[PDB]
């Protein structure tokens, strides 16, 4: 099932009274099919007459909405800029919720052509089925065309508003990164060896009582678990782990040379690393270390890949080593 | 109607600003500034009134940015089937047209 004139309708509903009557008038449209039974019939002429006056008001509109969306995405980059992330909770709350609900109304634009334009197509086939005219497909290459369907310079807006939010709504880059090397796990398990662990490899105790074990969850978030957390529990356990990491490499004569030449991407590579096989682990690739620091990026994938590491992982170590070639989160 | 750009608005701006802003400036003088091809007083009208709209000077937080994540993520993924939605639009089209040279040839 397709439930066409259902999800169009419910769609009009949950629209703002400027977008009255913006839409097909598919209802009506499908009633003045009933009544046709130049070469045309006043009839056929009359009914392709409603179809441009349709097409009209959504290039018409289209246009005009594409217009104050430039307007606003111009007007929220320089709110953007202005504050230069010295934004309040408060107004940093606000200038979020305004472009997270602006990207939203451009999909709203995008949805109302598709639903638009999948409309125009049922109308037309039940329209040359009722003529036995074949116009559909010159019909729809006239609408394949129009400012409406191809979407126009809507898909550059709702890119440039991804590109605000990417800085201003950020997702942490690291805890989605080993969330999909190590794994996410909300409930207590038992690791590789016989110690119990939570989240994104929390070792809890070395201890064979699951209580002991327990305890520990409990103090670390501070609450009664039971040996259950949410997804920002195991966020904040993990954040912990990151700071203390990145502690015990700023103070590893081996590797803080190296974290201290890295940029922000690099440097989540080096923790991932640590995470994996420890700091001492790391410490022991002196000459890949020393091939990073010199910011020899193809040179040090290439050493990288000859050690037991890339055989023991090879999905995580050639995702991690092509962090340290591109320097970019497009391996995850 | 007048299909406006980032590049043409950014333009407009700036000779509304060389007027003295929006409180100074006329639709006239946008006009000459701009030299624009097809733009027309009219345009410029609508796009100042449109301009000086957006311009209008007058639990837990927690829960409302998480609540944001996926309104985001959820507009994010209809985006991206649209995207989709509109290539399976044409080559509907591409196989119709090719359905009807075939058997008007049989
Ligand atoms: O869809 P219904 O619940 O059956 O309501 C219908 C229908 O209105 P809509 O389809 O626009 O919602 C029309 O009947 P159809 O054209 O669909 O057959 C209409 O106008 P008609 O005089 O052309 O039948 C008719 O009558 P009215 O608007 O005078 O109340 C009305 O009510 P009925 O249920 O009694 O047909
Ligand atoms: O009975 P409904 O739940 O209201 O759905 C019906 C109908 O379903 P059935 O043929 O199974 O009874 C068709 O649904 P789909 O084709 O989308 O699966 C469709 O009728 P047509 O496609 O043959 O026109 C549609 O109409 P619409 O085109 O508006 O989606 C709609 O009938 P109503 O919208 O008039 O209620």
């Amino acid at each position: 099932s397709m439930k066409f004139g259902k999800s169009l309708s419910s769609q009009i509903v949950e629209t703002l009274p400027e977008w009255r009557d913006k839409f097909l008038s598919y209802k009506d449209l499908k009633k003045r099919l009933k009544l046709i039974g130049a070469a045309m019939t006043p009839e056929e002429a009359g009914f392709m007459r409603l179809l441009e006056a349709e097409l009209d008001k959504f290039n018409s509109f289209f246009v005009e909405k594409e217009e104050e969306y430039i307007i606003r995405q111009k007007e929220l980059q320089d709110r953007v800029a202005r504050a230069a992330g010295r934004e309040s909770k408060e107004e940093l709350m606000r200038v979020r919720k305004e472009i997270v609900d602006f990207h939203g109304e451009m999909v709203l634009l995008e949805n109302y052509s598709a639903l638009n334009y999948t409309g125009l197509v049922k109308i037309l086939k039940k329209y040359d089925k009722r003529t036995g005219a074949l116009i559909r497909l010159p019909f729809i290459q006239k609408v394949l065309q129009q400012p409406f369907f191809t979407t126009d310079l809507l898909y550059k807006l709702v890119k440039q508003c991804e590109a605000m939010l990417d800085q201003l709504l950020p997702s942490n880059e690291i805890f989605e990164m080993l969330r999909i090397d190590e794994g996410l796990r909300l409930k207590i398990y038992k690791d590789t060896e016989g110690y119990y662990t939570i989240g994104i490899g929390h070792l809890l105790t070395k201890s064979p009582s699951l209580n002991a074990a327990k305890s520990e969850l409990d103090k670390a978030i501070g609450r009664n678990t039971n040996g259950v957390i949410t997804k920002d529990e195991a966020e904040k356990l993990f954040n912990q782990d990151v700071d203390a990491a990145v502690r015990g490499i700023l103070r590893n004569a081996k590797l803080k040379p190296v974290y201290d030449s890295l940029d922000a991407v690099r440097r989540a590579a080096l923790i991932n690393m640590v995470f994996q096989m420890g700091e001492t682990g790391v410490a022991g690739f002196t000459n890949s270390l020393r091939m990073l620091q010199q910011k020899r990026w193809d040179e040090a994938a290439v050493n990288l890949a000859k050690s037991r590491w890339y055989n023991q992982t090879p999905n995580r170590a050639k995702r991690v080593i092509t962090t340290f070639r591109t320097g970019t989160w497009d391996a995850y | 109607r007048m299909r406006w750009t980032p590049e043409l608005h950014e333009r407009f701006v700036d000779a509304m600003n060389l007027l003295g802003g929006s409180e100074k400036a006329t639709p006239k003088g946008v006009m000459k500034l701009m030299k624009a091809d097809n733009l027309t007083i009219y345009h410029v009208k609508s796009h100042m009134q449109k301009y000086r709209t957006a311009r209008y000077r007058p639990g837990g937080n927690f829960d409302l940015t998480e609540a944001l994540r996926m309104q985001l993520e959820l507009q994010k993924r209809l985006h991206e089937q649209l995207e989709i939605q509109r290539s399976l639009q044409l080559r509907i089209e591409e196989q119709g047209k090719c359905l009807q040279m075939m058997l008007e040839q049989q």
